[PDB]
């Protein structure tokens, strides 16, 4: 199924009261926000060319916490600074999806819309009737798929299915980290979604030509100190501290070559490894992964090069590395 | 109405930033200030969205010959038994009317990834492969053979910072200031500049907007060598040539477009 | 997917059955097998009619000649609408199967009121008015004068039907309300009458209870022709009450007065007459020599001769002389008198009237009301009504009672008094239908143990099955709460009921509740005089600003059109995250006639034991007469009032589609073995003992937690 490679999600997060009582271990907000930065750690690191932005709405307003942006850090400080939030209020979805509605309007067509709403208060006061809000979504293509919590609300079950997103609700802590999980992952582009083309540019990293002769010397982009050398532009010929950030000029995404291969593995996915437990006819002892001695009755293998790989390297292999080792060869 | 006129008073004084810039295309009378914009209680008003009543008589009740405090008073003020349920259905029923406003993928070239974008007889492989298979039958030489005296040392001179593989100043700060506030110059009005050059606009309406910026760029860039001249004419020390390439490189990609344009016709 | 079942092989539309659905269709197949009248219980709302209906389509294709014609009621026309449309949905999987029509009708019946086609009476509502108006059209004179083509508004859909719809019966076809009516319009037919044509061929009838029950209409339209017909009622835990209400006749002052006004217009109308029209009319009296409906069921109905009164000035005075005698035994201030028999003997010697020539007043008051042309029955309604009551008393008082309230209730001193006659039992109503029809299905959910009911009912069921819905997913999660967080007894005993803490402890309960149930919530309070109170209570507190804060609150009153408007808001309020608590009491209206189903009333609470006022002198006779017959204790009844009726309002949650829907139990009475055993089968093993007695916050954790499990996809 072809997928989304560069997608705008807006993780929604609610300032409702109901997020002060502890149903989990810690302060449900601060659980959720000490989560919600492994998502936003892990969700660049595994899609380079998308952009995210937060949004927390409290008090029946919905005030962006975050713009559209590339970087983790700055994402991840705003997450640290919500931790103190009041969090005193009642939630407004039409307010929400209403803020996120007129950023996302503009957006460009290849890129794949998307919304991750953590509900947490079953009620919903909104200025206004939201079913015209969904309509207009589905005609945006926006994709949003709430993530409740400690309710099965009916408003959001007809959002997520009607607007084409996912629902899901939090059984325990360690389930939500896997529904987060999940959405980390580029979601299928479905019929309605479309795809096109989008220009790039690639930064050559550059620094001092020959012993400072003919020196570049220039702050930031976005108290930053000269800089010998830093990432220019084909266009804007501006120095970008880091990398990947969209032209603060030309409005072109600049992004390095590893960026780009990192997320290839989404295109091809590995092939699943059939598990047998008994031995079958395989005489090698140690696994051929891990070197290791197979201390349980279980067995991984390919279809094509038909290797050996206990539980921990098929583990392995298909959460991180995303690879068979030996079906390379 | 004189909409524009409240706005710039808004953002006036409350925000240095986006006020501060806006001047400077004037400070120096590059161009008029129309392109710039051109192209660029909560108790009281729940019972004044809730209760129509209240908001009938605000209206009528407003303040004469009276105090606020009085009207406050106002507001708390078997068949009584009844009021209440119709009070709360009809106060339950305003405010939910106060809230309702009237593909499988496919490829035919997959080994490109595989060699992706980075860039780059018979008999050797023989001859080489027996060689190195004679080549250890004398092991563990590690007593001498594996390191000398010359030989470490000289790796420990090319080490060092003179040697080779090892290859190995913040004096103007007030200054620093200037070119962040000319780097928000050059980006505040580069980034219209950029904003419809990527996009060709094969359409007058939209193609004016070129031609007006990119006429515009002149004027801005006219004065940008005067506030150079000066910081240049200091020490001559700490050269800022980025700055220039925004502009040159602005340039060029302006006359080089508009030649283009030439061609097309 | 074919059934093959032990019996037969059954066809059914649906994939899949659960285990109890075997157990129901064998189950109805050996009381069918065996030709009698059982009484069976089956959980789910729907799927039970299919499964039910499914059994009888088979059944009567193999036994052709065992049973003549499917009868099944159903309690209100809005909810007998939904139940055609699976028989629908059922005959054209049936019909895809074979390939071909087979000789299968199906159709619902309904009044006038509800579904026709003259304009004159689609702007009229009122039940009452629009028979006045279809009797006026379709009245013996208008026909006659529609002979005579005269300049007069003659219904043209019955004339034309008396030609056409006796001639051509319907061949076959299903046709709703909704669908008849469309009929009658391209047909240009009554979709009334064309529907009580096709009774005498239709192989599935379906109508209220009201058309089976009393015996003024129910007769007529269920005449002899059903010698061995599978009559079935679905969800007829409250038959007795209905079949009850039937016989039961409450004559009032109001009325009083507006009888003796109508009965001055009936002694004008016959001077009228008189001087009008004389030897034509006076034809009937030989008629009646010679020898609205009678209330009287078949051997009780007595039509030997009129009797004394004979002519019209003879018959006015005898109402008038009735009509002053119950006016003087009803201005009588004192306290709740009854005279079942009495009441006849005091009537018959305080004005020398005898019961044989006032058993026949009713019928001659029809038959002389026909002769005297007029207008229409609505004005003279209140009269007929005395007239049935009159006939009623004078004819059978063994199973009955005159109750007379001279002050009524709720009022220190009313100038309004209501004579009641209320009935003690059930049996004498409905045992026609037993006779009359081999075998009867009483088809209920949320029943009280089916032990009973032979008792209330004279009848021997052949069996007494409890089948309890089997899934994959245990959807329903009841519980019962008696303690709060103040661990103090929260029964809401009519002693215990002025407690601040108890009251409290409501409030507390659907405060907490509210903050974990989902949008649409449910709270089932016992009677509103005490809803009221509980509401001011919470009111004065911050306890019910909270619940506001929490989500929306509704409450019910008594008037339909308030309850009818706050209804469709709380609807809205589901659909959108806001939410309703919707504040009911479990006898009223309201309660019985809506149900609640996925994302509506998620959380049934039932707040207290619903009881009525134990002084209700009609409740008394009522339930003396139980233990005086039957042998059923006063508390036995007066609680499986309660546990039959407190489940018929909670039960609506699990409607179907295994949608999830906890339901919870506002008292610790309920915890009570005997309370448990009345409670229905599925809802009673569901509940366990470690649940039955959750604190008021226990309740509301293991409650957060029933909805994550529900939450999740299967
Ligand atoms: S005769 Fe038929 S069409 Fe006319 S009012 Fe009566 S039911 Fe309606
Ligand atoms: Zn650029
Ligand atoms: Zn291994
Ligand atoms: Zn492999």
């Amino acid at each position: 199924v072809r997928l989304g490679m560069m997608r705008h999600l807006y993780v929604v997060v609610d300032g409702s009261r109901t997020m002060e009582d502890q149903d989990l271990k810690p302060n449900r907000l601060t659980c959720t926000l000490k989560l919600l930065e492994y998502f936003v750690e892990e969700y660049f690191d595994q899609n380079p060319i998308s952009q995210i932005g937060i949004i927390v709405t409290k008090s029946k307003r919905a005030e962006k916490l975050t713009e559209l942006s590339g970087n983790p850090r700055k994402h991840i400080t705003s997450l640290k600074k919500a931790v103190d939030m009041t969090c005193h209020g009642e939630p407004s979805l039409y307010n929400s999806l209403s803020i996120a509605m007129q950023t996302l309007k503009h957006m460009p067509g290849h890129t794949s819309r998307e919304v991750l709403i953590i509900f947490s208060s079953l009620t919903t006061c909104d200025p206004s009737n939201i079913y015209d809000l969904i309509k207009t979504l589905k005609a945006a293509k926006i994709r949003v798929s709430v993530i409740g919590l400690s309710a099965e609300v009916r408003v959001c079950t007809v959002l997520a299915r009607e607007t084409g997103g996912t629902y899901h609700v939090i059984l325990d802590e360690s389930h939500y980290k896997e529904l987060l999980t999940h959405h980390v992952s580029p979601p299928p582009a479905s019929s309605s979604s479309e795809c096109s083309l989008i220009r790039m540019g690639f930064p050559q990293h550059t620094i001092a030509s020959l012993s400072d002769q003919d020196a570049k010397p220039s702050f930031s982009m976005a108290e930053p100190g000269l800089t010998l050398g830093g990432y220019f532009c084909p266009q804007c010929r501006a120095k970008y501290c880091e990398l990947p950030v969209e032209c603060k000029i030309c409005g072109l995404t600049l992004v390095s070559a590893p960026h780009l291969a990192r997320s290839y593995h989404h295109l091809f996915p590995l092939d699943a490894f059939q598990e047998i437990p008994l031995e079958e006819y395989n005489g090698e002892r140690f696994c051929y992964g891990c070197q290791g001695e197979l201390k349980d009755q279980h067995v991984y293998v390919c279809a094509v090069c038909q290797n050996v790989f206990c539980v921990d390297c098929d583990v392995f292999v298909h959460d991180s590395l995303h690879c068979c080792p030996g079906c390379i060869h | 109405a004189n909409k524009e006129l409240e706005e710039k008073n808004r953002m006036l004084q409350e925000d240095p930033v986006l006020f501060q810039l806006y001047k400077d295309l004037v400070v120096s009378q590059v161009i008029s200030a129309e392109e710039f914009w051109a192209n660029r209680s909560d108790i009281i008003e729940s019972i004044f969205r809730t209760y129509p009543a209240v908001k009938m008589k605000y209206a009528e009740n407003v303040p004469h010959n009276m105090t606020e405090k009085e009207f406050w008073t106002r507001f708390f003020q078997e068949n009584s038994n009844a009021a209440i349920i119709k009070r709360f259905n009809h106060h339950s029923a305003m405010v939910l009317a106060a809230g309702l406003r009237k593909i499988a993928l496919n490829l035919k070239k997959s080994d490109r990834y595989y060699h992706g974008p980075t860039p780059i007889t018979s008999q050797d492989i023989i001859n080489s492969f027996q060689s190195i298979r004679q080549e250890m039958e004398a092991y563990t030489p590690k007593l001498t053979q594996v390191l000398s005296s010359s030989a470490a040392s000289s790796t420990i001179t090319a080490l060092s910072p003179g040697g080779a593989l090892m290859q190995g100043q913040m004096v103007p700060n007030d200054i620093q200031s200037e070119l962040k506030h000319l780097y928000v110059a050059v980006g505040e009005l580069l980034r219209h500049f950029w904003s419809c050059f990527p996009v060709n606009t094969p359409f007058l309406e939209e193609k004016v907007v070129k031609m007006k910026s990119n006429l515009e760029r002149f004027q801005v860039t006219k004065l940008c060598p005067f506030q150079e001249k000066i910081r240049r004419q200091y020490l001559s020390t700490n050269l800022v040539s980025h700055i220039e390439e925004m502009l040159q490189t602005a340039y060029n990609k302006l006359h080089t477009w508009q030649s283009r344009r030439l061609m097309k016709k | 997917m074919k059934l093959n079942v032990d019996g037969l092989l059954v066809y059914f539309p649906y994939d899949y059955i659960y285990p109890e659905q075997f157990s129901y269709m064998r189950e109805l197949k050996r009381t069918l097998d065996a030709k009698g009248h059982g009484v069976l219980e089956m959980p789910s709302g729907t799927g039970k009619t299919v499964s039910l209906l499914a059994l009888i389509m088979a059944y009567q294709r193999a036994y052709p000649l065992e049973v003549t014609k499917l009868i099944y009621c159903s309690r209100t026309v809005p909810e007998i609408e939904k139940v055609i449309e699976e028989l629908r949905k059922l005959l054209n999987f049936y019909e895809k199967q074979e390939g071909e029509k087979l000789p299968f009708l199906g159709l619902a019946l309904s009044s006038r009121k509800n579904l026709c086609i003259h304009p004159e009476v689609t702007p009229l509502r009122f039940g009452k008015d629009v028979d006045g108006k279809c009797h006026s059209l379709t009245a013996s004179y208008v026909r006659a004068q529609y002979q005579h083509d005269t300049s007069l508004p003659h219904c043209r859909f019955y004339e034309e039907f008396d030609a056409h719809g006796r001639e051509v019966p319907l061949p076959a076809g299903i046709y709703n309300l909704d669908d008849l009516k469309a009929l009658g319009r391209r047909q240009g037919w009554c979709p009334y009458f064309l529907a009580r044509y096709s009774i005498l061929h239709a192989n599935v009838v379906v109508y209220s209870y009201h058309y089976l029950l009393d015996p003024k209409i129910a007769d007529l339209v269920s005449k002899e022709l059903a010698r061995k017909a599978v009559v079935v009622f679905d969800e007829a835990h409250n038959i007795d009450n209905v079949c009850i209400d039937s016989m039961s006749v409450n004559l009032t002052r109001r009325t009083l007065d507006r009888c003796q006004g109508n009965l001055e217009t009936l002694q004008k109308t016959v001077l009228r007459i008189k001087e009008t029209d004389e030897q034509r009319l006076r034809d009937e009296y030989r008629r009646l020599v010679e020898g609205a409906n009678p209330v009287l069921p078949d051997e009780v109905l007595q039509e030997a001769v009129p009797g004394s009164i004979r002519t019209a000035e003879h018959f006015l005075g005898f109402l008038r002389r009735l009509l002053e005698y119950v006016k003087w035994r009803l201005r009588v201030q004192h306290v709740v008198q009854e005279s079942p028999p009495a009441f006849l003997s005091g009537l018959a010697q305080r004005v020398c009237i005898q019961r044989k020539p006032l058993r026949f007043c009713a019928e001659r008051l029809r038959s002389l009301l026909h002769t005297l042309e007029i207008t229409d029955l609505a004005d003279f309604s209140p009269l007929t009504l005395l007239a049935n009551f009159a006939t009623l008393v004078s004819t059978y008082a063994k199973g009955f009672t005159i109750i007379i309230e001279p002050f009524d209730d709720r009022t220190p001193t009313i100038a309004n008094p209501i004579l009641h006659f209320s009935c003690m039992d059930a049996s004498l109503a409905i045992k026609p239908v037993f006779e009359r029809f081999q075998s009867v299905i009483i088809t209920s959910g949320t029943l009280s143990p089916l032990d009973i009911y032979p008792k209330i009912l004279d009848f021997h069921p052949v069996t007494m099955a409890t089948f309890t819905m089997t899934l994959a997913r245990v959807c329903l999660c009841p519980m019962i709460i008696g303690r709060g967080n103040d661990q103090v007894a929260i029964s809401s005993k009519f002693e215990t009921r002025e407690d601040i803490a108890v009251i409290r402890n409501y409030g507390n309960l659907l405060l907490e509740m509210s903050a974990v149930v989902p949008d649409g919530i449910v709270a089932f309070f016992t009677s509103y005089q005490y809803m009221e109170s509980t509401v001011a209570s919470w009111y004065e507190q911050g306890i019910l600003e909270n619940i506001q804060r929490n989500k929306l609150l509704f409450i019910e009153t008594q008037d339909g059109a308030e309850t009818s408007v706050a209804l469709e808001k709380y609807q809205e309020a589901c659909e959108n995250g806001r939410g309703a608590i919707l504040l009911s009491v479990a006898r009223g209206k309201v309660s019985e006639g809506i149900d609640f189903v996925h994302h509506y009333g998620r959380a049934v609470i039932m707040f207290g034991v619903p009881y009525v006022y134990t002084q209700s002198r009609i409740l008394k006779a009522r339930l003396e007469y139980l233990r005086d017959q039957f042998q059923i204790r006063e508390n036995d009844f007066l609680t499986f009032d309660a546990m039959r009726h407190a489940a018929q309002c909670v039960g609506r949650a699990i409607r179907g589609k295994t949608d999830y829907g906890l339901m919870v139990f506002a008292d610790k009475r309920f915890a009570r073995g005997d309370k448990r055993g009345k409670l229905p089968r599925w809802i009673q093993e569901h509940l366990t003992d470690a649940n039955l007695n959750l604190t008021v916050d226990e309740g509301v954790q293991v409650a957060k937690y029933f909805l994550r499990q529900m939450a999740q996809p299967f």
